[PDB]
Order: structure tokens, then sequence, then C-alpha cells
């Protein structure tokens, strides 16, 4: 299919890897008489690999030559022919994550800014002043667009230059 | 190749004796 | 002269459960180049109860350690003078932790 | 001129506060070269927190 | 206890048990919903 | 298979390749 | 021989002066500063080029310079 | 001045080594000096330009030489594939009977090198086929390279010597070195490949003897002059051509089909005749573009200066820059190795994957060799122009006549420039070591199953717009339907469809998961390399932490330990960083660019794309198999032919390693450890007597790093340069 590859259920070597692995894990667990946890821990973990070969083939990864899942970044093609939680949905995921704790540490900054001497501030943390920052960093996005445009998101002409 | 003598006769004189001399020339030119 | 010497045990998480090596006496863990076992041969301990004794005792004295390191510099803290007696402390430590430290081990 | 406490930002090219605000602890009435003194709660690359200035680079904000 | 908070309030402390509260949070997280490639469930 | 007599004639000919360089570098040096 | 030239930012603290291990800069007095001071470099012979005068300026921006030049017996501070 | 640096006094005068050691790193730099006015600067280096051009001609007509003389050519003509070419014979007084025997593998009586350079193919697809022809050859190099040597003699002295302002004429070296250098170049070298080597291709021996008895094509001029000039081109050659005989061979000249010539797997030379003289027609009439003495043409200033954009997004725009540059030589120089760096690197990436040469890519050691090469020297040029984009701000910059330019625009924004690609290098840092990382501990518990794996999507659909079907996409070429493949289905389709969809030939190599987290890597080493030279030069003029670096010089030790202990703080320091990334940027190309071609020269694609993900298998299986042919050459068995790299590579790590020792130890170490020494030698007996009179000295802080990066470098490349050649030499791919 998309790009010379086929999704991971009705590959092949896909079902190789799948079904090599497990060969390799029993006769490993032949060893263990069943009254041993060992016959039991590899067991587990023999039926807790099947489980995600049943839900990588269910999914909808397309697998290539390899037998290896692959994925696919543009959104045109992720979108469009159908799996996008590859990378398009989680990096959207990401971005909320990674602005929240990014933007939870300027208001911290902001809030410790206006003090005697900040400084120590920046050491010793006090915690209800974070945990109050934590809250309020939560909808960033919004928050960040309303400093962009009031202008209060960047502090302009002041800064230092050298020459 | 015909020339076969040649390398023995060049060879010994461009790795040892032009770096013996073009050592002590270059060297009396140092100090002056 | 066959099972090879294992202690640690890796929790099944995060498929790394596989770093539990198959090794004897129907059990699976991390190798040990330690050389606790064949201390433990020598010190003519068998079962495991003497380990938990030595794991408490252990963990026990060592709380008598930080109390008195507590106790030497808070409370009652020697002089300068103590700590310039040598031949004192050298008559102890070579006869004290040394000599006597042999003899108990010796018996 | 410049007045002391007063508020200040520094044109001076080469300088670690330069574009950055600091307060005058004090203005000599002199003739001297650089009179005017600032102090800034930043501190500088040798550690140094205070500086004298021309009248000509401190600007009064 | 006033100034057993402060301590406790220092870079180095917090760096330590906030992270140990996410690692461990991100490790079980992992007990629970093994192996997740992408987002599909 | 080449002429042994062809390859002096090279050689004389590199030979002189050799004085143009004294004599440039000299002249360059010498500035 | 290495080249120190000083400037109108001195405050005559005197700090570089007692820096010098080779005792090169020597306060010369002056009138615009504060002080009423101004250090100056009669040899440039013997500084070293330790730059322990330019750690010691505690002006802003420093006001000695060291210049490194060319490096002789003294500059080189050779015992041999 | 009179002793040994005769141009500086401040060298002329020391009492140590110093003066010795700076006196021959400080020759070549010619805006310092005693006096040298600006006349007589432009003097010597046009003279020294003569001098590297001579230098080349006389290093040409060596390899022409030998591989006529010691070399064998005749029977390399007549076996390619079959049989090894030689070079210059092993001499050495130092051998047994054995290593004697074991390198004498060739054609000759004698122990010889076989020739990697690859210079041996470029002769013959030009074709000779005769020692008669190379030493024909490697005389008149001999000959012409004399001229310069003359020339160079002949334009020093007062009469001939060439005004300042000739130098500084800058329309006119582009009018002739545009049409006269490049263009006329290009007519005569299709005028070769017309008369004699496509002719020579098809067995038709011309030299100069019956050079202007025989046509190189069966119509005279009347088509070129009636203006019908399809007939050069109307009868190609056929498929089954064999190359240098006739065997159904088409009688056209200029043409091309697109694609190579199977027998030879190379470009066609009808192909590259039509090139050339295309080429030559675009230059020749891009050389009458700017103005000279007949008034008609263009003025580069004014040309320039009306570029301003009428917003003022850059202000002045560029006005007053036809100043700085015509007068900066390092400005021009800066350009000049960008322009030609780049290039470098263009070669070896077409010259693989288009092996213009007949029967390369058959012989596969003299790709490497080569790739290799044009890669690593388009690196140094690129880290060299920009050193001297430094030393332009650093000296011959003026802001004052610049105010507004576009180069101070630049200046007044330093950090956004510098910031920026920290962030790129950064994203590329974690992101692609983060991945290769995932990968690694996935395969090691076991299951590859969970890998992060992209596919290099967008390099696909090019190569789909390129039409290689083995995607589904079908756009442009991929296509029959589109406007494109319909627009060139008549002229260099037909046969460049054949060479991308017949997977032995390099082009457009197929791509995947490997591929993609590597051009990553790639794209790392570049940020990362242009982040530090892009700082050298902005931070030459000065920065927060010492704003006099424009007039403490340009290469300086340091501040000295104060405000903070300023060390490297100098914009040479910053260059001396880059080396290491150049050199990084540059080995994971090569190693990529070996190990996707190994499979594919050992005919299996599946070691790369299976083990290229995760970073063990660059360890474990491009390092370690190659490894064990190159170690068993000096094995205590026995001499293999491949005992000369396995004795280099070590001197290749021994190099390396003492690298270590300049760049690390620093100097006040050693300076205490000769004061010990001077002292011993000298209240020693016996040795009063013999006394030094440079007194020795530690070598200066600079001078050590320098010293320090030569051996990191010399090491870094006979490492490679021996694990290359014998890996390809041991397997032949
Ligand atoms: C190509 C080699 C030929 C073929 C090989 C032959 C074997 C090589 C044997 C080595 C022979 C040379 C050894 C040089 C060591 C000395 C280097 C040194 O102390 O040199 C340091 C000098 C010292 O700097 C100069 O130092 C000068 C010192 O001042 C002097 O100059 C002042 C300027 O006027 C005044 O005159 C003053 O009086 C006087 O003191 C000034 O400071 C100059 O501004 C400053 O530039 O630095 C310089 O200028 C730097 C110039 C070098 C830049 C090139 C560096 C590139 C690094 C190599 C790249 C890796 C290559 C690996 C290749 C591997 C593949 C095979
Ligand atoms: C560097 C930027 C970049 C590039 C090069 C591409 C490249 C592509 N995009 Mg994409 N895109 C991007 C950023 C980018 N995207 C961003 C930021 C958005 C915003 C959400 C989109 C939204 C988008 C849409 C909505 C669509 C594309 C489509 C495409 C394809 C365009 C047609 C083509 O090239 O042949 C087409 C490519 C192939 C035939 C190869 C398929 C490759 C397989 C599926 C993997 C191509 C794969 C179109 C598409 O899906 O093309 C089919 C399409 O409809 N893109
Ligand atoms: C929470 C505060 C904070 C914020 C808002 C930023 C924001 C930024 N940093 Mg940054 N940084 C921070 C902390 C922060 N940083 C710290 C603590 C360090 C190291 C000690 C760095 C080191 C750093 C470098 C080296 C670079 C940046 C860059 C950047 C810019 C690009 C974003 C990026 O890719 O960074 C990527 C971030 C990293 C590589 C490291 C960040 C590690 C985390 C986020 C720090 C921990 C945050 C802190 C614990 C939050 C406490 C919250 C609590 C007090 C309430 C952006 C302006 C880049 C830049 O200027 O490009 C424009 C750049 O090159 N920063
Ligand atoms: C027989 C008498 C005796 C003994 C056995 C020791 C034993 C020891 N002394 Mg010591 N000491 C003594 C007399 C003695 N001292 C006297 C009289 C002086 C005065 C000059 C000192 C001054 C002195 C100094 C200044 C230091 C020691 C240190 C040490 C320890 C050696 C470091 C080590 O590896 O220990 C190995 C540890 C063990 C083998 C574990 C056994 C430990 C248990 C608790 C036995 C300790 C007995 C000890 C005598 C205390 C008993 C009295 C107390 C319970 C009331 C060791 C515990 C060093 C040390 O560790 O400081 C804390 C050290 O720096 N001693
Ligand atoms: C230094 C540590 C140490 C300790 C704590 C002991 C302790 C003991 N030994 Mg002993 N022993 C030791 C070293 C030691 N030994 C050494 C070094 C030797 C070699 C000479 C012996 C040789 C020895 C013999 C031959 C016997 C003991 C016996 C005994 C036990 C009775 C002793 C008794 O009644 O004493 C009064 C309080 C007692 C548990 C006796 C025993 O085990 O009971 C039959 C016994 O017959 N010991
Ligand atoms: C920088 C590159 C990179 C990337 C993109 C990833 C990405 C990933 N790694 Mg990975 N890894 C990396 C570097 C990276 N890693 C490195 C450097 C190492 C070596 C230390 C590893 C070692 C590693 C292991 C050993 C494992 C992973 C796993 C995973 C996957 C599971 C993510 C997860 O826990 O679910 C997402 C988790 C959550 C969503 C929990 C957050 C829940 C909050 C409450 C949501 C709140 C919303 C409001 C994920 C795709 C796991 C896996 O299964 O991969 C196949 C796994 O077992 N990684
Ligand atoms: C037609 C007239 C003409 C011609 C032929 C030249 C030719 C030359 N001049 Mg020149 N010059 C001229 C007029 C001319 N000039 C005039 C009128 C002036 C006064 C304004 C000057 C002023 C002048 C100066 C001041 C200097 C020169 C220099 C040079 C030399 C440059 C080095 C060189 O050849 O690069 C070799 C490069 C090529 C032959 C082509 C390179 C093209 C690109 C880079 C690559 C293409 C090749 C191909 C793709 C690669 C495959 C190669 C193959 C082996 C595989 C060259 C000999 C310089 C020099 O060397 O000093 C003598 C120099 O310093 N000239
Ligand atoms: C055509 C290209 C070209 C030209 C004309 C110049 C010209 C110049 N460069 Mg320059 N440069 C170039 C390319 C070029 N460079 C490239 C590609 C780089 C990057 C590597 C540099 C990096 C560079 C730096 C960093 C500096 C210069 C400097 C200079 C100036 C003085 C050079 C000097 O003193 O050398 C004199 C001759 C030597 C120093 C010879 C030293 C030998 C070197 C170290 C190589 C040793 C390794 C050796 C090959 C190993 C042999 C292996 C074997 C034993 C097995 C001069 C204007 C210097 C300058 O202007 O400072 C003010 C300076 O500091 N350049
Ligand atoms: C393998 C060795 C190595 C590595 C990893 C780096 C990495 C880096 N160099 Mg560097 N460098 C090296 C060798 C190396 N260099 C050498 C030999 C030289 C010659 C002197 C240089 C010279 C040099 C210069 C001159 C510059 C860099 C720059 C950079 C940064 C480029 C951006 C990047 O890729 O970030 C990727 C970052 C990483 C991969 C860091 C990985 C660490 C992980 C992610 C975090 C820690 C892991 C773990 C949690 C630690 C646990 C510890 C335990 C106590 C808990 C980066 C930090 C440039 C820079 O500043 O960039 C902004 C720059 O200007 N380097
Ligand atoms: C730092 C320094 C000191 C002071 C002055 C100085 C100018 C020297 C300054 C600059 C130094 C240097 C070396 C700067 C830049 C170096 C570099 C990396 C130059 C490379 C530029 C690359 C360029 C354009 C590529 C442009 C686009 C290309 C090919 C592709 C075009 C095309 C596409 C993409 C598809 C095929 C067909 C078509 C349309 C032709
Ligand atoms: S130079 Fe710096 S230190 Fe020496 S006197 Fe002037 S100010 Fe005080």
């Amino acid at each position: 299919d998309i790009a010379g590859l086929t999704p991971c259920s009705e590959s092949k070597a896909f079902k190789r890897r799948e079904n090599k692995e497990v060969k390799s894990l029993q006769k490993r667990m032949a060893k263990y008489e069943e009254g041993s946890a060992p016959a039991l821990a590899l067991q587990a973990t023999a039926e807790r690999t099947q489980k995600r070969f049943e839900f990588y083939g269910k999914s909808g990864l397309l697998c290539g030559n390899d037998g290896l899942p692959h994925l696919i970044a543009d959104p045109g093609l992720a979108f469009r022919y159908g799996h996008a939680g590859d990378i398009m949905i989680p990096t959207v995921l990401f971005i909320y994550m990674a602005g929240y704790t990014g933007y939870a540490g300027r208001e911290y900054l902001l809030a410790t800014r206006g003090e005697k001497k900040p400084t120590q501030k920046e050491i010793i943390i006090d915690v209800p002043l974070a945990l109050k920052c934590v809250a309020g960093s939560a909808g960033w996005p919004l928050r960040a667009f309303n400093d962009l445009r009031s202008g209060s998101l960047l502090e302009k002409e002041e800064n230092i230059t050298v020459s | 190749m015909n020339a076969a003598y040649l390398p023995s006769i060049f060879v010994p004189l461009v790795g040892l004796v032009f770096p013996a001399i073009a050592m002590a020339s270059a060297f009396l030119y140092i100090e002056k | 002269t066959h099972i090879k010497p294992s202690a640690q045990v890796v929790w099944p998480i995060v498929g790394q459960e596989i770093l539990n090596g198959d090794v004897g006496g129907g059990f699976q863990g991390i190798q040990i180049t330690s050389g606790f076992f064949q201390l433990w041969r020598a010190s003519g301990i068998t079962s495991e109860l003497e380990l938990y004794s030595t794991a408490l005792g252990g963990l026990l004295l060592a709380s008598a350690m930080f109390f008195a390191g507590w106790f030497h510099y808070h409370k009652a803290a020697p002089k300068l003078e103590w700590f310039q007696n040598v031949e004192s402390m050298m008559n102890h430590h070579l006869a004290g932790l040394l000599g006597l430290g042999s003899l108990g081990w010796a018996g | 001129g410049p007045k002391r406490g007063s508020r200040v930002k520094i044109l001076r090219p080469e300088s670690y506060w330069y574009n950055r605000a600091g307060k005058v602890v004090s203005c000599d009435q002199t003739g001297i070269k650089y009179p005017v003194t600032v102090r800034f709660e930043d501190v500088n690359y040798a550690g140094v927190s205070t500086n004298n200035f021309g009248l000509q680079e401190v600007e009064e904000l | 206890m006033q100034n057993l908070k402060i301590y406790l309030s220092t870079a180095p402390v917090i760096a330590f048990i906030w992270l140990s509260l996410l690692s461990s949070l991100i490790i079980e997280v992992n007990r629970f919903f093994p192996d997740p490639l992408i987002f599909a469930f | 298979s080449i002429s042994e007599s062809q390859i002096f004639i090279a050689i004389f000919l590199a030979l002189i390749n050799g004085f143009l360089a004294l004599r440039l570098g000299s002249t360059l040096y010498n500035s | 021989s290495h080249n120190v030239k000083i400037y109108d930012t001195c405050i005559g603290c005197t700090q570089c002066v007692r820096a010098c291990p080779t005792d090169v800069l020597e306060m010369v007095p002056w009138d615009g500063c504060k002080a009423k001071q101004i250090a100056s470099a009669p040899r440039t012979e013997d500084c070293v080029g330790c730059k322990r005068c330019e750690t010691a300026c505690p002006t802003d921006f420093l006001s000695v310079r060291v210049y490194l030049g060319a490096e002789t017996t003294r500059s080189m501070g050779l015992a041999y | 001045a009179t002793k040994f640096p005769k141009f500086s006094q401040g060298l002329a005068q020391d009492p140590t080594t110093r003066r010795i050691w700076f006196g021959v790193a400080t020759a070549h730099d010619f805006e310092s000096h005693d006096s040298i006015t600006e006349e007589t600067l432009y003097q010597k280096i046009f003279a020294s330009h003569f001098g590297q051009l001579s230098i080349i001609f006389l290093w040409t007509s060596g390899n022409l030489f030998h591989v006529a003389w010691q070399g064998n050519f005749e029977a390399w003509v007549q076996d390619p594939l079959h049989i090894r070419p030689i070079a210059h014979a092993i001499w050495d007084p130092h051998f047994g009977q054995s290593a004697v025997e074991a390198f004498t593998r060739g054609g000759a009586s004698g122990p010889v090198n076989i020739a990697t350079s690859g210079v041996y193919q470029w002769w013959y697809t030009i074709g000779m086929r005769t020692n008669q022809d190379l030493y024909q050859g490697s005389v008149f190099l001999s000959i012409a390279a004399g001229l310069f040597l003359i020339a160079g003699w002949l334009h020093l002295q007062p009469k001939f010597q060439p005004t300042l302002s000739w130098f500084k004429n800058a329309e006119s070296r582009l009018n002739h070195h545009l049409a006269g250098l490049f263009g006329v170049s290009s007519l005569a070298w299709t005028g070769h490949l017309v008369h004699v080597a496509i002719p020579e291709s098809r067995g038709i021996h011309v030299r100069w003897d019956n050079f202007l008895t025989i046509l190189p094509h069966p119509l005279g001029l009347k088509p070129f002059f009636t203006g019908n000039w399809s007939a050069y081109a109307q009868n190609p050659d056929t498929i089954n051509h064999i190359f240098s005989t006739n065997t159904g061979s088409g009688d056209a000249i200029l043409t091309f089909l697109g694609g190579f010539h199977p027998q030879t797997q190379s470009l066609w030379l009808t192909d590259m005749a039509h090139h050339h003289l295309a080429i030559a027609v675009l230059f020749i009439i891009a050389g009458h573009m700017y103005r000279t003495n007949f008034g008609i043409g263009h003025s580069m200033k004014e040309i320039l200066d009306m570029h301003t954009p009428p917003s003022g997004n850059l202000g002045a725009g560029h006005q007053n820059l036809f100043d700085t540059i015509n007068n900066s030589l390092h400005f021009q120089l800066g350009l000049a190795l960008a322009s030609a760096g780049t290039i470098c690197s263009m070669v070896a990436q077409h010259m693989y994957s288009l092996p213009a040469y007949a029967f390369i890519a058959s012989d596969f050691t003299t790709q490497a060799s080569l790739y290799t090469h044009h890669q690593y020297i388009a690196g140094f040029m690129l880290c060299g122009a920009f050193a001297h984009g430094a030393i332009f701000f650093i000296r011959d910059y003026d802001p004052v006549a610049n105010k507004g330019n576009v180069l101070a625009r630049i200046l007044d924004h330093k950090e956004a420039i510098i910031s920026h690609l920290s962030w790129v290098s950064l994203f590329l840092g974690f992101h692609t070591l983060g991945l290769y990382v995932h990968n690694d501990v996935m395969l090691a518990f076991g299951t590859p199953e969970k890998q992060i794996l992209i596919e290099p999507v967008f390099a696909q659909w090019i190569q789909a717009a390129q039409g290689k079907s083995l995607y589904g996409f079908d756009f442009l070429l991929a296509s029959s339907t589109s406007p494109a493949f319909n627009a060139s289905q008549t002229v260099w389709l037909p046969g460049w469809l054949d060479a991308i969809n017949n997977p032995t030939n390099s082009l457009f190599l197929t791509i995947g998961p490997g591929d993609f987290l590597v051009h990553h890597a790639i794209a790392l080493g570049l940020h990362t390399t242009t982040l530090i030279l892009v700082k050298g030069a902005l931070d030459a003029r000065g920065s927060k932490l010492m704003p006099d670096k424009k007039d403490f010089g340009y290469s300086f030790p340091c501040d000295g330990p104060g405000r903070g202990g300023t060390c490297d703080i100098s914009a040479w320091d910053a260059f001396y960083l880059s080396v290491f990334w150049m050199l990084n940027t540059i080995g994971w190309v090569t190693f990529y660019w070996h190990w996707k071609h190994l499979g594919i020269w050992q005919g299996n694609v599946n070691q790369f794309n299976e083990s290229s993900t995760y970073l063990m298998g660059w360890l474990r299986d491009y390092l370690w198999l190659n490894s064990s042919q190159l170690i068993n050459g000096y094995n205590p068995f026995g001499m293999n032919s491949l005992s000369v790299w396995a004795w280099m590579f070590l001197f290749g790590h021994l190099v390396y390693a003492t690298g270590f020792m300049f760049l690390i130890s620093w100097r006040g170490y050693w300076q205490e450890l000769i004061e010990t020494l001077a002292w011993a030698h000298e209240r020693t007996p016996l040795a009063n007597l013999v006394r030094w009179k440079d007194k020795p000295v530690a070598l200066s802080i600079v001078q050590a790093r320098l010293v320090g990066l030569a051996h990191f470098s010399v090491g870094y490349i006979f490492t490679y340069a021996a694990f290359l050649i014998a890996s390809t030499s041991g397997k032949f791919g």
C-alpha cells in the first residue's frame, strides 16, 4: 500500500517476528517445572507479548519488508490514509506536555521576580507559589496568545547587546 | 620498463641525501 | 560446582525482565561477580536465617554509628589534646583493632 | 545634574549593564570626567556591582 | 518544623522528589498500559 | 615498454623545472 | 616587549600597582579623578603578561588592558 | 633583520625557539610583515599562484609518468575488469623475501601498489591505449608548468610588474574567466571528445598524426552551418555497443540518451560531448555581461547599489559593498573557498551515482577512495571559508562605510542567528540520539518490534517525482499521465528511467528507516559546525565578556584568568573547535555512504536497513566484519597483501592518540619540566661544553592546539583511509 508498505496484520515477516519470539521463550521455560515461579514468570511474558502483536496487527501499523512497524510524518498522509496516531496526534500531546512545563516556568520567574532578592527565591522554591503557577499554567495556549497580542510576552528592546 | 636501475639511485638520494643537505643548510640559516 | 551465583532480581516492568538469566536452582536473576557466596561458605553460613541476622544486626549497628557521629560532634566533642595522643591511638589500633580482631576471627 | 537614587538607563557601548536599569548612588558636583556612580542589582563578570559613568551616557528613566 | 520545611524546599530536594513522582508515575502507566507505540486505544 | 631513451629526456626536462623554481623562489624571497 | 596602556576610567585604587609581580604600574598623581590619582606604566619592558592587573581593576570595563607584544629574555621570564 | 624570520622583527629578535616555530607558520601571512604596502602584497600573492599552479602540473606529470613507466596500462586496457591497475613500485631497502613477493601483485615483475587513486580509468574513458600516450602527455605538463615558473620569475621584475589597480579590476577578470577560462575551455574539451575520445570510443585510433585526415562525423559542417542540427543526434549507438571497438556502433556525435552505457555502466560519451558544448555556449554568452574598456556592459557597484529594497527591511541594502569586497582580500577568499568547497562535495555526490568514467562501479574500491576524498577536502575548505570570514570581520571590515548595509544588519542581530542555530542543533541533538538509544534498548531486550522507525516519506516522494516506481505514488515522471512524462518522453526519459529502475547502479539508492535517522545526524553535524563558525565570525568583533577582540589581534591565547577566566576567547580558538565537528559530520557521511554500499556491492540490502537503526549494528556489523581482514596483515603467521594497511591503521591511532597529549595537557606543566632539564644538561659534565643558542621553551599556547589538531586529523584520516581501502580491497564488495 502506502510507500510500498503493507499493514502489519497482513504482513508476513511480522508474523514470523511474533511467532519466533515465543518459540525461543517457551523452549526456555521447559527447563522450569510449574512449581517454580520462573515457569510462571516466563509464561506470563509469552502471553503478555502476544497481546501486543494482536494489538499492533489490529491498530493498522505499516510494516515494511523487515516486518517492523514504521510511521509516517506528513499530516496529509497520516490523516487521509487513516493512521495519524503515530506522530500527528501525539505531536499535539507533547506540545501541551512540554509547553505546560515551559509556560509554568515563565510565570514562576515573574511571580518571584519583584522582591528584595529574587536569587534566594530561585534556589529555595516556595512550593505554594510554584503550585499556584502549576495550576495557572493550564490552558497556556490561550494564555500565550494573550501575552502575545497584549504585548506582555516579549521584553521588547531594553535587552542588552554587545557592539 | 628498461630503466630499472633508477630507483636504487634516486630513492636513497631523495630519502637520505637531500634530507641530509636540506637538514644542514636549513639549519645554518636559522642563526646568522 | 554448577549453579552460578545470583542475588539481584529485576521487576518485570518495561520488558526488562529478560535481564533475569536462567542460572540454577530453579531461579532467575543477575549473575554475581562480587563473591559473597564464596565468602559465606567459608564463614560457615548455611541457612537464610544467618543472613537476616546480619542484615538486621548490620543495619542495627549502622544506626549506632550515626548516633556516635551525632554524639561526638554536637553533644560531647573531644578536645585537641585528645586527638593529639598518637601513642595511645597507635597502641589501641594496632592491638585493639588488628590484634583482637584477628583473635576474635581466629575464634 | 542627575540626582541620587533616581533610576537610570545606560547606553555605554562596552559594559555589562548596557541598556540595563540602575540606581545612582552618588552624583558629584565637580569637573570629573566620569562623575556619576550607579549601582546595579546584577553582578558583572568580574563580580562588580557598581561603576562610574559619564554624563553623556547615563540617561534617567 | 519551620526550618525542616525550608530545607525540603531547596532545589535538589524538589528535583529529587518531583522527578521521583514523574518517574514513578511514568513507570506505572507502563504497568497497566503496556507497550504504547502509537496513540490508538 | 617506454623506451629507456625517453625516460632520461623527461628526467632532464623535469631537471629544468627544478632550476626555474630555484630561480623563482630566490627572486620571490629576495622580493 | 609587552604593551600596557591606561585609560580615563581609572579610579586610582592602586589595586593594579599592588598586583604587578615585576612592579611595572606606578601611581602618578592626577586631577580629574575622585581620589585625584592615576596609574601609569613606565616599564613596558618588565610587564611579563600576567594580566594580574586586569583582574584587579574594580572598574566595569578595565582601566588597564595589557596587549601582548613579542617576548624577550625578561618578558619570557627565563632563568635560563 | 638578520636572523631567520626576516619578515618580522618581533620574531627576528627572540632568544628562544619560538622564533623558529612561528617563523615557519607566520610566513605565508603577507598582511603582517615589516612594511608591506598594498601594491607589494598583491605581488607576492600573484607570484605565489604561479607556484601553486606549477606545483600541480608536476604532480600530475608524476602520476602520468609513473603509470607510464612503473605501472601496467596495456595489460589493463585489455582486461579492465579482471586485472588491477598498478602504481609506482615499492623500493624499500627494508623487506624480507616474503613481503617483496607478497607485494608483487600485478602484471609487473617487482612489488607494486595496486592504485586506488582512480586516475587510471579517466585516462581510458578519455582513451589513450598506449604507454606512449601517457609519456607523451606527461611531458607537456612538465613543459607547461615550466612556463609558469618562467612567468612567476617574469612578473616580479620592475618592468613587467603589474600595477595595483590591475589587480583590483574585477570586471575584466569575470569577463575573461567566465568566457575565456570557463567557456573557451569547454569548447576545446568537446573538441577533444568529438575528435579523440568519441571516435576512439568506437575503436578508431586518432592522434596528432592522423588527426585532421579523418572526419569526426560523416557529414561536414554542412549541417552545422545550414542550421540543421539533427544529424549529429540522428544515429545514436546500440544498447549492445561494446566499448573501444566497433560493434553496432552508432554514428552520432552530439546526443543524449540519458542513463548509462551498459557495457561500461558509465555515462554516454555523446551525452557528455553535448554537455560541455552547451556549457561552453552559456558561459561565453555570460562573459560579456560586465563592462570593460568598450564601455558596453555593467558596473558591479551600480548593479548592487540599486538593490536596496524599497521598504527598508534591508535598510541601505547593498551599499558600499563593492568597496569592502574589492578591498578586503579575505572577503574574496571566504567566498572562493565556500563556493569551491561545496562543489568539491557536489562532485562527490554526483560522481559515485553518475559514474562518468568507463568501468568504474565495477572495481569498487576506487569509488570509495574517491567519494571520501572529495567529502573531506570539501570539509576543510568550508571550515576555511568561515575562518577567513572571521579574519574579515576581525580586520578589514569597516562599520562606518558599512553603516546600514546588509553586513551591518547581521551584526545588529548576532544572537538571533546564534540562538536559533542553538535550537536546531539541540533539537537534532536530543531526538536523533534519543531515537538511536531507544532503538538500542528495544533491540537489547530482544523485541525490535518496539522500535521507533519512521519512513523517510519526503525523499521517497522526491524519488517518486524522479520516477522511481518502487513506491506507490505516481506523480510527475512516475505517472505516465502527468504533463512531465509526456514532455520528456521523446528525449531523455526512456534511457534515464532504466538506470533509475535497475537496482544495481547506485543512482537513487532505495531509502528507509536507517537512511532516515542518519540524515538527521548529518543534518546535526552541519548545524553545530556552522554554529561554531558563525559564532566565531560574529564574535570576532566582540562579545559581552571581552569587547576588545577587534583590537586585540585575531589569534591570541586568552585575556587571562580574570573576570571569570577567559579561555579560547578568541576567534581562532572558535574555528579550532569546528574541525573536531567537521571530522564527525564528514565521518558520519563517509561511514553511512560506505556501509550502505557494502551491502549493495555484496548483493544484500538486509545488512543495512535491518541493523542500521540501532547503534550496535554500526559497531557490531560494519566495524567488526571489516576489521577481520585489516588486522591479519601483520599476522605472525605471515604477511598478507594488506599488511601495508595493517601497519598504517596502527600508525593512524598512534598519531590520533599522540594528539591528545597536546590538546589535553596545557603549557605551564611542560614549561616547569624543561626548566629541570635545561638545568640538568647545563650542570652535567661533558655536556657543559655543548650548549644551545636558542633557549628552549615550552611552545606557545596557540602553537600546541594547532599542533594538537594536526595530530588529531592526521590520525583521524589514516585510520579511516586504511579501513576503507583495505575493507574493499580485502573483500572486493
Ligand atoms: C601543509 C603542511 C605542509 C605539508 C606537510 C609538511 C609537514 C608539516 C610539518 C610542520 C611544519 C610547520 C609546523 C608549524 C608549527 C608552528 C605552528 C604555530 O605555532 O603556528 C601558530 C600561529 C601563531 O599565530 C600567529 O602568531 C603570531 C605571533 O606573533 C608574531 O607575529 C606578529 C604579527 O606580525 C608580530 O610579528 C609579532 O612580532 C610576532 O610575535 C601572530 O600572533 C599572528 O597573528 C598569529 O597568527 O598561528 C597561525 O597563524 C596559524 C596558521 C596555521 C593555520 C592552519 C591551521 C590548520 C590546522 C591544520 C589543519 C589540520 C590539517 C591536518 C591535515 C591532515 C591531512 C594530511
Ligand atoms: C522553565 C524555564 C525555561 C524556559 C521558559 C526556557 C525557554 C527557552 N529555552 Mg531554556 N533553559 C532552562 C529553562 C527554561 N528555558 C534551563 C533551566 C536551562 C539549563 C540550566 C536551559 C537551557 C537552555 C539552552 C541551552 C537553550 C535554551 C533555549 C530555550 C528557548 C527555546 C526552547 C527550547 O528548545 O529549550 C529547550 C530546553 C532545553 C534544552 C533544556 C530545558 C530543560 C528544562 C526545561 C529546564 C527545567 C525547567 C525548570 C525546572 C522549571 C521549574 C518550574 C517551577 C519553578 C515552577 C526558550 C526561550 C534554547 C534557545 O535559546 O533557543 C532559542 C537553547 O539553546 N535553554
Ligand atoms: C581498643 C581500642 C580501640 C579500638 C578498637 C578502636 C577502633 C577504631 N578506631 Mg579508635 N581510638 C582509640 C581506641 C580504639 N579505637 C583511642 C584510645 C583513641 C584516642 C587517641 C582513638 C582515636 C581514634 C580516631 C581519631 C579515629 C579512630 C578510628 C577508629 C576506627 C578505625 C577505622 C576503621 O576502619 O574502623 C573499622 C571499623 C570496624 C571494624 C567496625 C567496628 C566498630 C565498633 C563500633 C568497635 C568500636 C570500638 C571502639 C573502641 C569504641 C568503643 C567505645 C565506645 C563504644 C564507648 C575503629 C572503629 C577512626 C575512625 O573510624 O573514626 C571514627 C579515626 O578517625 N580512633
Ligand atoms: C581568457 C583570458 C584569461 C584566462 C584564460 C585566464 C586564466 C587564469 N587566470 Mg587570469 N586574468 C585575465 C584573463 C585570463 N585569465 C585578465 C584579463 C586579468 C586582468 C583582470 C586576469 C587576472 C588574473 C589574476 C589577478 C589572477 C588570474 C588567475 C588566473 C588563473 C586561475 C587559476 C586557474 O586556471 O584555475 C583552474 C580552474 C579551472 C581551469 C576551471 C575551474 C572551473 C570550476 C572550478 C570547476 C570546473 C572543472 C570541472 C567541473 C572539474 C573537472 C576537472 C577535470 C580534471 C576532471 C588562470 C590560469 C589567477 C592565478 O592563478 O594566477 C596566475 C590570479 O591570481 N588572472
Ligand atoms: C587557498 C586557500 C587558502 C589560502 C590562500 C589561505 C591563506 C591564509 N590563511 Mg588559511 N585556511 C584555509 C585555506 C587557505 N588559507 C583553510 C582551508 C583553512 C581551514 C583548515 C584555513 C585556516 C586558517 C587559519 C586558522 C588561519 C589561516 C591563516 C592564513 C593566512 C596565513 C597562513 C599561514 O601563516 O600559513 C603559514 C604556513 C603554515 C602555518 C603551515 C602549517 C602546516 C599546517 C599546520 C598543516 C600541518 C599538517 C600536515 C599537512 C600533516 C602532514 C602529514 C604527514 C606528516 C603524514 C593566509 C592569508 C592564518 C591567519 O591569517 O592568521 C592571521 C590563520 O590563523 N587560515
Ligand atoms: C560524543 C561526544 C559529544 C557530545 C555528545 C557533544 C554534544 C554537544 N556538543 Mg560537543 N564537542 C565534543 C564532543 C561531543 N559534543 C568534542 C570532542 C568537541 C571538541 C572540543 C566538541 C565541541 C563543541 C562545541 C564547540 C560546541 C559543542 C556543542 C554541542 C551541543 C550540540 C547540540 C547537541 O547535539 O545536543 C545534544 C545533546 C546531548 C546528546 C546530550 C545528551 C545528554 C542527555 C540527553 C541528558 C543527560 C543524560 C542523563 C540524564 C544523565 C544522567 C547523569 C546522572 C548523574 C543522573 C551538544 C551538547 C555546541 C553547542 O553548544 O550546542 C548548543 C557547541 O557550540 N561541542
Ligand atoms: C562568514 C563569512 C565571512 C565574511 C564574508 C563571507 C561572505 C565570506 C561570510 C560567508 C561565508 C560562507 C561560506 C557562507 C555560506 C556558505 C554556504 C553553505 C553556501 C551554500 C549555499 C547553498 C545554496 C545557495 C543552495 C541553493 C539552492 C539550490 C542549490 C537548489 C536549487 C534547485 C532545487 C532545490 C531543486 C533542483 C532544481 C533547483 C531549482 C536548481
Ligand atoms: S587601573 Fe584599575 S586598579 Fe589600577 S588604579 Fe586605575 S582603577 Fe584602580
